[PDB]
């Protein structure tokens, strides 16, 4: 119930 | 000298008028050169140089990838902002104000947060403007700032100089005096 | 270049071939909220109030993995185009106005860092100083170079001076920024 800091996630190239 | 290869990825959020306007720009960087970018204003990836072309073409071809990047401004930005509102944007640290000679009078305004601040000199109840010059706002790195505001004067008998400081942290403005 | 009230980096993800090494941090309005200790899988908050929140360190390691792959793809695709060495820009100042015998902190600002590799150490009257020393992570700039700040704790005393010693590849010989109380 403890709040979370979120992050943007990187993408794998092909 | 040694050789090095650097890759950076930056998920940046931009907020204005509280949470009315929120913009996300994910950035990919190859040695100081941004090559691909996702900007929530646009809605899809865009190569920014040739290097970023295959990446953007591939990522854009994935309906589920774009699906999730379009949701990111809500999942990541707006979410974190709520946490920021309760903590980081609540941080108020009060300036400590000090007058001292360098013919110059320096008003040191140190250790404050956030950055907004107004420092005014007075000489005998009259505001001085023409003879004042600030250093740029200095960022300490420790979640505080400082700034130095100098005044050119030649001290006469019975002269009182006043540093006047406004900051969100203060209900009432700080005043510090200095006498010849 | 974008104008906003507030600007966050909910992910400054960094990887580099040299080392190799990584870094993961969140910034808010130009200050470091936290970094993740990759070798320890540990979140280290840099602004006390934020210790009430959680952030799984695992996923930062995952992110760096993605970067590691992508970097390899781009070294290949760019015909091994390697980073250019900048000249760093150094400044030393104090946190508080100086009072002899009253506790202070020296700040060493190192700007325009690229690539993110640097040795920042302190010198007191020619000897080096070990304790009272800490520093930030590499902080990001909009031009994609970094800056980094080094701190030294001290009691200012007359005839007792400090040098902030910086080593970078863009530097021919190590640079020394001097500080006197005065």
């Amino acid at each position: 119930p403890v709040s979370k800091m979120r992050m943007a996630t990187p993408l794998l190239m092909q | 000298s040694p050789e090095d290869f650097v890759y950076q990825f930056k998920g940046m959020c931009y907020f204005t008028n509280g949470t009315e306007r929120v913009r996300l720009v994910s950035r990919s960087i190859y040695n100081r050169e941004e090559i691909v970018r996702f900007d929530s204003d646009v809605g899809e990836f865009r190569a920014v140089t040739l290097l970023g072309l295959p990446a953007a073409e591939y990522w854009n071809s994935q309906k589920d990838i774009l699906e999730r990047k379009r949701a990111a401004v809500d999942r990541v930005c707006r979410h974190n902002y709520q946490l920021e509102l309760r903590t980081t944007l609540q941080r108020r640290v009060e300036p400590t104000v000090t007058i001292s000679p360098s013919n110059l009078l320096v008003c040191s305004v140190t250790d404050f947060y956030p950055a907004q601040i107004k420092v005014r000199w007075f000489r005998n109840d009259q505001e001085e403007t023409a003879g004042v010059v600030s250093t740029p706002l200095i960022r300490n790195g420790d979640w505080t700032f400082q700034i130095l505001v100098m005044l050119e004067m030649t001290p006469q008998r019975g002269d009182v100089y006043t540093c006047h400081v406004e900051h969100p942290s203060l209900q009432s403005p700080i005043t510090v005096e200095w006498r010849a | 270049d974008i104008v906003a009230d507030h600007v966050a980096s909910y992910g400054v993800n960094l990887y580099q071939s040299y080392g190799p090494s990584g870094q993961y941090t969140h910034e808010f309005d130009g200050d470091e909220q936290f970094y993740v200790d990759l070798g320890r899988k540990e979140t280290v908050w840099c602004l006390p109030v934020l210790r009430q929140f959680r952030f799984d360190p695992q996923f930062a390691l995952t992110n760096i993995a993605v970067l590691k792959h992508n970097l390899n793809s781009l070294i290949k695709r760019s015909n091994s185009t390697a980073a250019t060495n900048e000249v760093p820009e150094v400044t030393v100042f104090s946190k508080s106005p100086v009072t002899l015998g009253q506790p202070n902190i020296l700040i060493c600002l190192v700007d325009n860092i690229f690539p993110p590799v640097v040795n920042i150490t302190w010198l007191s009257n020619g000897h080096s100083v070990t304790e009272g020393v800490s520093e930030t992570s590499f902080l990001s700039k909009s031009d994609h170079s970094f800056f980094k700040i080094s701190y030294l704790t001290l009691l200012p005393s007359a005839e007792e001076s400090y040098d902030c010693k910086v080593e970078h590849w863009g530097l021919d010989k190590p640079l020394l920024k001097h500080w006197e109380p005065e």
